[PDB]
C-alpha cells in the first residue's frame, strides 16, 4: 500500500509546480549546455569575422548586431584568451574593483561570459552581484493594477507603494482602452506617495509611446528582445527596429528600457539547441548594442521554463549578473509567479534580495496578486510584513520600509482626493466621495464601488483622440486645491527636459535629486565599503510593528 | 561634458533649453496656468541629448552614447514619423528601395545623418537575412 | 483515429462558412490537449457551436506552421467567410480573421489549461457570428494564476513535439472527421 | 476606521512572532553593541596578562579558560595589530587560502574576531562560509524522535533518514526512562537505512555519558557551555567540568561535541550587558579552549531571542562563521522553531544551506513536527520535497537526495523487522507483526499502535541497570536472521576502537570510510573549486518526483 | 604520527590494539558470539588516542590533540570515577583540599599526570573565583 | 495591592505545610503573568489546589534569586513537609523538594505561556500531595511548539525587570494573602 509519509508529502503546494527534465538537444536546459558555442573571436581590420566559431558569411541579424556594436573590440581578443575561471573569481573577488572589471566583460562574446558565470555557485554570483551592480543603492519596482481598472484604488494603491519606498513603478490595463487612466492614476498617486517615483503604463508599442509622447509615463520597459532570430521575427521585429523605438523614447526624454528573460526561445519552439542562459545573454548582448541603458530581465513571464528544470533559479541569477557586469542597469524580475511553494519563492527572490540589483523586483505587486493584472508576481502586498521582518533579521536593504497605517491612510486619502480634482477639473466622469472613501481603506478592487466602465473608456479614450497631455493634469491640480501636487507632477516633466533620468539606473530621489550610476557609482570593495545599511535608514528599516518596547 | 557636470539639472541648469528656446525656470505652475509655457515648448533638445552623449562617453558608456546621438537627431522628427519608421523597420513591412528612400529623407530632411546609416544598415542586412516585404 | 485527409484544401466556396485549422499533430501523435482533454472532443465542441449558428465548418490540417496564429492565417485565407479558427495539440486557441495582421485576432486563449469543452463550444458559436458579420460578447475565461507557470514547461514540450510534424512548403489538407 | 490591507497583513503568521526593541544596556542586542569590550591582548612569556581590556587580575572562570587554552598565542599580538576590516576582507576573499587564515583566525581574542565579522553582510559571511568550513563536504543532521518513545516508529523513521542523507542523527525522549530503548531503535534503524550513520540519544549529562559507555550510541553533542560566569554556574558546570566531560567520551572512544548558541544569557538576564555574539564568541571559544572538535550553535534553542531582535538572523550567520573560523566543526543549528512564516525561516535556514556548513542542520526533524521532542525544529519531514527541489534550483548540494517510496517502505521495514528480532533475541517485549506494518508506512505516531509503556519502561531500565551493552544487540540480530545488519551494528562499534571518527567533523561514508576535516580538507579557492556538485551526485539532486520526461510524449 | 597516517583504519590498521591486545580482525560476528572478545575487550587504548593526539598536532590543531592526551589518561579510570570526578568538579561541590586529592589520586593511581595538573589548576583558579563547597 | 509582609518567614516544624515562594517582584512590580493571567488568580488557584488536600498554604516572598529553581529552593529549606512551590512573576513554576540538587526536582513548568488557571491550582493538588507522602500523577500541560519562540523575547524582558528587584542577602518574607 502507500506510505504515510508520501501522501503527506504529496500534499505540500510545491509538488503542484511544474517540473521537466532536461532536453538537451532542443535547449530545454538552463544553463551549462554542450550544444554551446565555444567562445571565439577574430577581428580583421576592425570588423568581426568570427563569434564564437560561427562565421561571418553565417551570421544571422543578432550575430550581425552584437559583433558590430555589442562588444568592445578594443579588449576582445585580451579578454578571450584569459583564462575564464580566473575571469569569474575575479567577479566574486572583493579587490577587484568593478571599474577595472567592466571594460574586460563589455569586451567578452556572449559565449564567453556565459562560461564565465557558469563556474560560479549562487554564493559567488550574489558576492559579485553586489559588486557588479551599477547603481551604488538598491532599489525595488512595484506593480500596481486592479481588475476593473479602478483609477481611484490605482491612485491610492501608487500613493501606498510610493510611500513604502519604490522608485519605480509600472500599471497595465484589464480593458485596453482604459489606459490613459491608468496612466495618469499611477502618475498622480506615485507623485503624492513619494515625488520622484517614476511610472509606466505597459501596453501596446505604439500606444505605450503615443501615452510617453503625451506626457502621462515617466518611462518604458516593457520593449521585448529574442535570443535567435526565428522568435524575434516571430515577435514582428529585428533589434533594428527595436534599436530606433529605443533612440524615440529618449528623443522625447523618456527613460526607457528593454525586457529579456531565459527561456523565451525554447518556449517557442526555437531555442536551435542552445541553453537558455546562451540564449538570453544573447538578449543582453542585443540590449547593450542597441544603446539601451537597462534590462528588464531573469526569466521574467517564462520563469515556468527555467525553474522546471535544474539549476534554472541558479540560471536566473547568472543572467541578472551578466546584465549587471555589462554595465547594464538590471530590473530582475522577481515578479511573475511560478510556485505554489513559499519557501520556494523565497529562495528564488533571495538570490536578487541578499546582493541587491539596481530593482531588485522589477514588479513586486503592490496589490494583492487577485488585483494583479500581470497574472500575479512572485511577492504581493500580503507579503509586506514579512519582506520588512525579513530586512530586519538579516540587515538587508531591500529597498522597502515599514510604514504606519494612519500614514498610509492619510496618503491615499490625499491621492484619491488629488484625483477626484483632476478629474473634475478635466471633465472627466466623477470621483465621488463614497469613491474616495472606499479607496482610501481598501485592500483591492474587492472593497470599491463598481464605475461606469462605458464612460471611463469613452472619456479615456478622449484624452488620446484629442492629444489631451500631462499639463492639463497640472492645471486641474493646480486649480482644484493641490497646488503642491502640481507641482510636483510639473517637476516630473521637466526632468524629461534635462535628459538626467535617461542614464542607467536613473531614479529621482529627495528634492528631485537624480540617482543614477553616474553620480551613484558602486564601489563596492569588500566589508565595510560600498553600499552599507546603516544610520537613519537601519533605524527605518528596525522600526517593524510588533516589536515590543521594554520601557513598556 | 563630464561626469562631473552631471546632473545638468544641478551642475548646469541654465545649459538645458528646450525646442522653442525656453529655459527651465520657465515652467513655473503660473506659466502653466497662463499658457506663458504649452506643451510644444516642453521638449528636449539635440543639444541636451548631445551633452548626455558626451556624458555617457565620459562614464564609459559609448553605445548608450550613440543611442543619445540617435535620439538627438530623431527630435527633430514628427511624432507620426516616428512611429512609420518604426514599422517600416519590422521584417517584411519595406522594400530595400522603401528604406533607402526613408534614409534619404531622415538625412536631407532632418539632417539625422546618424538614423540614416542605421537604416541604411538595416536594409543591407534585411537583404541578406530575407527580411524584406515579399520574403515571408 | 478520427482525422482523414481528403485533398489539399481549397478556398471556400460559399461565405456561410468557418475553418478549423488544427496543427499538425492534431489528432495523430498527440490526441489530448494540456489537461489531458481529448482532440476528438475538442473538435466535436468547436464544430457543434459553429453549426448551432447555422454556419459550416470546415476541418483543414496546416504543416507549414505549429505556431497557432499562422495555423489560423493559413484557415482565413480560405475561409469563404474570411473567419478562421486555428487549434494547437496543446490546446492553445485563436479566432482569426481575414486580412487582420498574423498577431492580431478577432479573440485569443493564450492560457491552454484554462478551456473547457464548454469553452471550445462558445469559441465555435463567437466564429460563426462573426462570420454573420456580428459582433458577439467575447467568451469568457476563468482565471488561474498558477496555471501559467505549473503548465508552461509542458506546453513547450508539447508545442516542441508537435512542431516536428511540420513540413515546409506542404500545403494544408482538407480533413473528414469522423462521426 | 480600519485599513483593509493592514487588517490583510494582520493576519499573516509572520505578525505572530515575537519582536522586541533593543535593549543595549542588557544585552538585549544581536551584535554590535557599544558595551562590549575592545579587542585587546598581553602575553608574557606564553601566559595572557590582559584579555580586551581586562587585565588577569579581573579574569573570571571563562576568561582564564580562554587565556589559558583557546587562543592561538604565537600570532596573536601580529594579528590583533591588523585591521580589522582588512581581516574580515581576507574571510570572505576567494584568493586567500583556509590554511592561511586560520593560523590568524585562530589567534584572534573574542572581542578581535567578533569585531571582524561584524564589518560583514550576510553575502560576505556566506562566501567566507562556504572557504572556512573545516570538511569539504557538506553534511545534515536529523532529529528521530516521536511524542510515544516508539521504538519501532524510531527504527523506521531513522533508516528512512539515513536513506534520505543523514549522516548524523539524534533522538531524545518524551518519558525519561525509555531512552535505552530510543537509543538502540535509533542505532539499528540508522545502520539499516545506510551503515556508517552516527547517533546521538541526548539526555541528562550522566544518564548519556552511561548509554555511551553501554555502547548504544556513538556521539554526544548537548553538552553546553554559556558566555557569562554568572550563566555558567547557574547551569551548575565550570569551564573544567566541561572539558573534563569532553575527554572523558574521548577516553570511550566516542566523538562529542559542545552545544551553545547566541541569547542564552540574556536569556537567563545575566549578559553583563553585552551583545549575544559577543557572549557566543566566548562560548566558542571555550569550546576551542577544551580541545573540543565542534560546536553546535546558531542560536539552538534559544533562537526566540535574537530573532526577536535587528540583525539577529545575520548575528546566527556571523556566529556559525565564527566557529568554523575557529576551526572548529559547526553543526550550525536551524534545528529549533522560531517563526510561523514560511519565508522568514526559508531566509533563517539559506544562511547555511547555500555556503554549506559541515551539518546544515543540527537537527532537521526527519519526522512531522508534532512528533519532534526537542518541540519543534525549523524544518521537518513535511519540508523534505521542498528542501529537495531548491537543491536542484541553485545546484546546491544541501546534503539529502530524492527518494523512491518503494525504497523507503523497504528500509523502513527492514528497519521495523530488525528491531523486532532485537526485541525478540534480547527478551525485550515484543514486536509485534502489525507494529512493523504500521511503522513501515506510517508518517508519525498517530500512525502506530499504542504499546505497553509500563511494560517497555520495566526492561529499558534493565537495560542500564544490569550493563547490556551493545554486543548483546549485535548477537540478537546475527541469531535472529540479520547477519548484515549485526555485522554492520558491530563495524560502528569497530569504529570507537581506532579514533579517526573523534576528530573534526568525522562522519563515516562509503564502506566505513572516515570522512573528517583531517582526510577531506576544503580547499576552496573561489569559482571551480572546493566542493562543487556535480557528477553522479548532481544527476541524484536532479532526479526529483514530478518531473515529466519529454520521451513520454509521441 | 601524520596526516599521511590517518585514518588509522585505512593507512596502518594493525597499528590498533585495543586493551586487552586484540586486533581490530579478532572483532567478527563469530567470536562476538563464541564470547571470544566482550565488551571489556572493546576500549581505545592510550596508545590509540595518543596516536590520534599526534595526528591532530600535524593537523594543526594543538588544542584537540590536548584533549585526546587527557583522554588517553582517563582511559585507566572506571567508569564510577569518572563520573565522580565530573562532578567534584562542578561548582560549590568540592573543597581546594577534595579537588587537590583528586589531583593526586589520578596522578598516583593511574599515572593521568595531564589530568591531575588539569584538576589542581581548577582547585586553584576556584580559590580565586570562589567556587568551592561554602562559597554559595 | 494584595501582597503584606508580616517578618521574616520561620521554618516548618511538621510536615503539615507547603511553601509557596514567588520572586521579588510579584505582586508588587508585576501584576500578571507572561500571558495577562493576574497574579491574584494564580495565587490563589495554588492556595487553593494545597488547601484542598488538607495542607496548609504559606506564602513567602524571596529575595536573594529570581531563578525559578533559586526561589524554590529556597522555600523547600522553610517547608515543614520539604515541599515547596517558586514562582516568577513571569509565571514560571516549579515543584521542588528539600535535598534535591537545586537543578533538579518534583515537577517543572518551563513553558509559562501554555499554564491556565486550571493548571495553577492542580499544580497546588500534587503539590499538596507530594506533602503527604503520596505519588500523584504529573500535572499535564497543552503542547504549542510556537509557544516557546513567541514569548522566548518577551519573558527574558519580563524576567530582567524581576531581577531588578533583587536585593543580595536578604531573606525570605512571609506574605498575607487576601
Ligand atoms: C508567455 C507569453 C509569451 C512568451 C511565449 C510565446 C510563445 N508563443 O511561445 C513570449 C515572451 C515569447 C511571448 C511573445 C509574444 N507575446 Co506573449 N504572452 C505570454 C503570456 C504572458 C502568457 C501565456 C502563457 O504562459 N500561457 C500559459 C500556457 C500554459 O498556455 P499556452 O496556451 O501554451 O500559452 C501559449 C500562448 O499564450 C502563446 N503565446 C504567447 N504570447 C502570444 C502572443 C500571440 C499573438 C499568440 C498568437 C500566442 C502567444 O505562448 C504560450 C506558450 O506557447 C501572455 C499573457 C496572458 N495574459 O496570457 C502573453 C500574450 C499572449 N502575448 C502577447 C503578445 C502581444 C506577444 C508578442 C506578439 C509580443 C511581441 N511583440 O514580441 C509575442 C508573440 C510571439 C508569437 N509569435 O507567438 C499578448 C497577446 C495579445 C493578443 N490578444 O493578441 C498577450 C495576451 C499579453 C498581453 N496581455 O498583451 N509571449
Ligand atoms: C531555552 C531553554 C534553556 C535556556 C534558558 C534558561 C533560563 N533559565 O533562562 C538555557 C539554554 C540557558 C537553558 C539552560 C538550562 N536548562 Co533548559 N531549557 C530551555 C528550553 C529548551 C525552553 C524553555 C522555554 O524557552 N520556554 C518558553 C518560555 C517563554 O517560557 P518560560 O516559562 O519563561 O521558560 C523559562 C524556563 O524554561 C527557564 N528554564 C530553562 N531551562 C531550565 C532548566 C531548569 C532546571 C529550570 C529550573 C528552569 C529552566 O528558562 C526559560 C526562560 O527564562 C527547555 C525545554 C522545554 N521543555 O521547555 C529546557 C529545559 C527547561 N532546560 C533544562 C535543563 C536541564 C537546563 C539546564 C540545567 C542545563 C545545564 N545543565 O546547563 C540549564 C539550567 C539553567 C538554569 N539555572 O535555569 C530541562 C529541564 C529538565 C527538568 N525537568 O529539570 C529542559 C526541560 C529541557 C530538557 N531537554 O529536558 N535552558
Ligand atoms: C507577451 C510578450 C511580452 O511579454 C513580456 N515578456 C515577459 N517575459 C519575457 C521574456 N522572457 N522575453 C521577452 N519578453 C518577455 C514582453 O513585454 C513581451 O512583449
Ligand atoms: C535546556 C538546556 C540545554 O539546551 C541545549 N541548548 C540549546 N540551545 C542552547 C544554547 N543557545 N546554549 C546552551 N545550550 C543550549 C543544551 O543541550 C543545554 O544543556
Ligand atoms: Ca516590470
Ligand atoms: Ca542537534
Ligand atoms: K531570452
Ligand atoms: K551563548
Ligand atoms: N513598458
Ligand atoms: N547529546
Amino acid at each position: 500500500m502507500r506510505s504515510k509519509r508520501f501522501e503527506a508529502l504529496a500534499k505540500r503546494p510545491v509538488n503542484q509546480d511544474g517540473f521537466v527534465k532536461e532536453w538537451i538537444e532542443e535547449g530545454f536546459i538552463a544553463m551549462e549546455s554542450p550544444n554551446d558555442p565555444k567562445p571565439s573571436i577574430k577581428i580583421v581590420n576592425g570588423a568581426v569575422t568570427e563569434l564564437d566559431g560561427k562565421p561571418v558569411s553565417d551570421f544571422d541579424l543578432i550575430d550581425h548586431f552584437i559583433a558590430r556594436y555589442g562588444i568592445n573590440l578594443n579588449r576582445a581578443e585580451e579578454v578571450m584568451a584569459m583564462d575564464s575561471v580566473k575571469l569569474a573569481n575575479m567577479l566574486c573577488d572583493p579587490n577587484v574593483k568593478r571599474s577595472e572589471i567592466v571594460p574586460l566583460t563589455t569586451a567578452m562574446t556572449p559565449a564567453k561570459i556565459v562560461e564565465v558565470v557558469s563556474h560560479m555557485n549562487v554564493v559567488e554570483m550574489m558576492m559579485a552581484m553586489q559588486k557588479m551592480r551599477a547603481r551604488r543603492t538598491p532599489s525595488q519596482q512595484a506593480h500596481v493594477t486592479n481588475v476593473k481598472d479602478n483609477p481611484v484604488q490605482i491612485a491610492a494603491d501608487a500613493a501606498e507603494g510610493a510611500w513604502r519606498g519604490f522608485d519605480e513603478q509600472e500599471t497595465t490595463v484589464a480593458v485596453a482602452r482604459y489606459a490613459p487612466f491608468n496612466a495618469i492614476a499611477l502618475l498622480v498617486g506615485s507623485q503624492v506617495g513619494r515625488p520622484g517615483v517614476l511610472t509606466q503604463c505597459s501596453l501596446e508599442e505604439a500606444t505605450e509611446l503615443k501615452l510617453g509622447m503625451l506626457g502621462h509615463t515617466c518611462y518604458a520597459e516593457t520593449i521585448s528582445v529574442y535570443g535567435t532570430e526565428p522568435v524575434f521575427t516571430d515577435g514582428d521585429d529585428t533589434p533594428w527596429s527595436k534599436g530606433f523605438l529605443a533612440s524615440s523614447y529618449a528623443s522625447r526624454g523618456l527613460k526607457m528600457r528593454f525586457t529579456s528573460g531565459s527561456g523565451s526561445e525554447v518556449q517557442m519552439g526555437y531555442a536551435e539547441g542552445k541553453s537558455m542562459l546562451y540564449l538570453e545573454a544573447r538578449c543582453i548582448y542585443i540590449t547593450k548594442a542597441a544603446g539601451v541603458q537597462g534590462l528588464q530581465n531573469g526569466s521574467v513571464s517564462c520563469i515556468g521554463v527555467p525553474s522546471a528544470v535544474p539549476s534554472g533559479i541558479r540560471a536566473v541569477l547568472a543572467e541578472n549578473l551578466i546584465c549587471s557586469s555589462l554595465d547594464l542597469e538590471c530590473a530582475s524580475s522577481n515578479d511573475q509567479t511560478f510556485t505554489h511553494s513559499d519557501m520556494r519563492r523565497t529562495a528564488r527572490l533571495l538570490m536578487q534580495f541578499l546582493p541587491g540589483t539596481d530593482f531588485i523586483s522589477s514588479g513586486y505587486s503592490a496589490v494583492p496578486n487577485y488585483d494583479n493584472m500581470f497574472a500575479g508576481s512572485n511577492e504581493d502586498a500580503e507579503d509586506f510584513d514579512d519582506y520588512n521582518v525579513i530586512q530586519r533579521d538579516l540587515k538587508v536593504d531591500g529597498g522597502l520600509r515599514p510604514v504606519r497605517e494612519e500614514d498610509v491612510i492619510a496618503i491615499r486619502n490625499k491621492a484619491a482626493r488629488a484625483l477626484q480634482a483632476v478629474f473634475a477639473g478635466m471633465g472627466l466622469p466623477p470621483i465621488t466621495d463614497e469613491e474616495v472613501e472606499a479607496a482610501t481603506y481598501a485592500h483591492g478592487s474587492k472593497d470599491m464601488p463598481e464605475r461606469n466602465i462605458v464612460e471611463d473608456i469613452k472619456f479615456a479614450q478622449e484624452i488620446i483622440n484629442k492629444n489631451r497631455n500631462g499639463l492639463e493634469v497640472v492645471k486641474a491640480l493646480a486649480q482644484g486645491g493641490f497646488t503642491d501636487v502640481a507641482q510636483d507632477m510639473l517637476n516630473i516633466q521637466k526632468a524629461k527636459l534635462t535628459g538626467d533620468y535617461l542614464h542607467t539606473s536613473a531614479i529621482i530621489v529627495g528634492d528631485g535629486q537624480v540617482l543614477s550610476a553616474v553620480n551613484d557609482v558602486n564601489d563596492y570593495a569588500g566589508p565595510a565599503t560600498g553600499y552599507r545599511l546603516q544610520g537613519e535608514r537601519w533605524e527605518e528599516i528596525k522600526n517593524i510593528p510588533g516589536a515590543l518596547d521594554p520601557n513598556e | 561634458a563630464r561626469v562631473s557636470d552631471y546632473p545638468l539639472a544641478n551642475k548646469h541648469p541654465e545649459w538645458v533649453k528646450t525646442a522653442t528656446n525656453k529655459t527651465l525656470d520657465d515652467f513655473t505652475l503660473e506659466n502653466v496656468l497662463s499658457n506663458k509655457v504649452t506643451a510644444q515648448d516642453m521638449r528636449i533638445t539635440p543639444e541636451t541629448l548631445r551633452l548626455q552623449a558626451s556624458i555617457a562617453k565620459d562614464a564609459g558608456r559609448d553605445r548608450l552614447a550613440m543611442n543619445f546621438e540617435r535620439a538627438a537627431e530623431l527630435t527633430a522628427v514628427p511624432d507620426d514619423r516616428i512611429l512609420e519608421i518604426y514599422n517600416a523597420l519590422r521584417p517584411y513591412r519595406s522594400t530595400k528601395e522603401e528604406l533607402l528612400a526613408i534614409a534619404d529623407d531622415l538625412e536631407s530632411r532632418y539632417q539625422a545623418k546618424i538614423c540614416a546609416a542605421f537604416v541604411r544598415e538595416a536594409a543591407t542586412l534585411y537583404v541578406e537575412r530575407k527580411k524584406l516585404k515579399g520574403d515571408d | 483515429g478520427f482525422l482523414t485527409e481528403v485533398g489539399e484544401a481549397r478556398q471556400g466556396t460559399q461565405q456561410d462558412e468557418v475553418i478549423i485549422a488544427v496543427g499538425p499533430a492534431f489528432g495523430l501523435a498527440q490526441t489530448v490537449n494540456i489537461v489531458g482533454i481529448p482532440h476528438k472532443s475538442i473538435l466535436r465542441e468547436v464544430i457543434a457551436g459553429i453549426e448551432e449558428e447555422g454556419i459550416k465548418a470546415r476541418v483543414i490540417r496546416c504543416f507549414k506552421s505549429s505556431d497557432v496564429a499562422f495555423v489560423a492565417v493559413e484557415g482565413n485565407r480560405l475561409s469563404g467567410s474570411g473567419i478562421s479558427i486555428g487549434i494547437q495539440s496543446k490546446g492553445t486557441t485563436v479566432i482569426h480573421q481575414q486580412g487582420l495582421p498574423p498577431l492580431s485576432n478577432l479573440e485569443l486563449f493564450p492560457q491552454a489549461p484554462l478551456l473547457t469543452l464548454e469553452t471550445y463550444r462558445q469559441i465555435g458559436k463567437n466564429a460563426a457570428r462573426y462570420a454573420k458579420r456580428e459582433s458577439p460578447q467575447p467568451v469568457p475565461t476563468l482565471n488561474d494564476q498558477m496555471a501559467r507557470p505549473k503548465y508552461q514547461a509542458k506546453s513547450a514540450i508539447l508545442h516542441i513535439k508537435e512542431t516536428k510534424y511540420v513540413v515546409t512548403g506542404k500545403n494544408p489538407q482538407e480533413l473528414r472527421v469522423a462521426l
